[PDB]
């Protein structure tokens, strides 16, 4: 069933079905072997182009698409890399667009992040995706601004935190941000000053 | 509030004095374009007017910086 609304509920229903580590595996196979994962990313890619070229129905569909990818990627193993490489590139592109959604893709991206060394593609995406627009003077504040400009809303931040929590778990590239800015991990922690400084003054416990 | 207006005035006036002083030193200037000094001494000017007209064209970066201080323009990129 193709109708956009049926299609989105289908995605949601399957997410529910994906529950066990075991079920999640089947859901992985369902798309991979006997709609394919590729079709799914394609849809996301297409929406991305339409969104940017343009500059509720879509939110329904996209939100569902993400809800599903998230559910499985979380409950999976070596398979995670396979989905990772593939939604990773597309998801990154989607994040660049404004979207309401930003947070959600960040949550999914995080699920994709692997335990090992091959974090690097992800860190580059994140740094590039904060760094790109911002103009950084030689001081600290300008760096904070880069993050603040991009991570405008609450969902954006929570998603960002989940992704960061995952990447920071155990590793990252040397001389990160080289070329564009003063390198290193430090500015990210500064950003948290913006966050947990503020937290005390939340809304909404 | 009278005080408020007075102090702001003193600040802006001071800037013109500085700009005026630099104009003398600057060798890019022509004596006949005395008109600028007449304008400077003559009255208080709009900050944007001071900034756009004077600071940028005469590249007085310091003045521009000070002016933006008074304005209280925060934008880090522009400031940097």
């Amino acid at each position: 069933l193709l109708p956009p609304t049926i299609y989105i509920p289908y995605l949601k229903m399957l997410q529910g079905l994906a529950n066990g580590p075991q079920c999640a595996h089947y859901c992985f196979s369902l798309l991979k072997v006997n709609v394919s994962w590729e079709h799914f990313f394609h849809s996301l890619m297409l929406y991305h182009e339409h969104l940017r070229k343009d500059l509720q129905k879509e939110q329904d569909g996209l939100i569902a698409f993400l809800q599903l990818t998230s559910t499985i990627i979380t409950w999976s193993e070596n398979a995670r890399l396979a989905l990772c490489e593939t939604p990773v590139v597309v998801i990154l592109g989607l994040l660049q667009c404004s979207i309401p959604l930003k947070a959600e893709l960040l949550k999914t991206l995080a699920a994709f992040g692997k335990s090992p060394e091959i974090a690097a593609s992800l860190w580059q995406s994140l740094e590039y995706t904060i760094l790109q627009t911002v103009r950084i003077p030689s001081g600290i504040e300008v760096e904070l601004n880069e993050i603040e400009s991009r991570c405008e809303e609450y969902p954006l931040t929570r998603a960002f935190c989940q992704l960061i929590s995952t990447l920071v778990e155990s590793s990252f590239p040397s001389n990160l941000g080289a070329g564009l800015r003063p390198p290193g991990f430090d500015p990210y922690l500064q950003f948290l000053r913006d966050s947990v400084f503020r937290f005390r003054t939340r809304a909404r416990a | 509030e009278f005080l408020h207006e007075l102090e702001e005035k003193m600040e802006v006036a001071r800037i013109q004095l500085q700009i005026q002083e630099t104009l003398q030193r600057q060798y890019s200037h022509h004596s006949s374009v005395q008109d600028a000094v007449s304008q400077l001494d003559s009255e208080l000017m709009d900050i944007t007017k001071l900034y756009g007209e004077f600071a940028d064209p005469f590249k007085l970066a310091e003045c521009k910086l000070a002016i933006i201080h008074c304005a209280g323009y925060s934008d880090p990129i522009l400031v940097q």
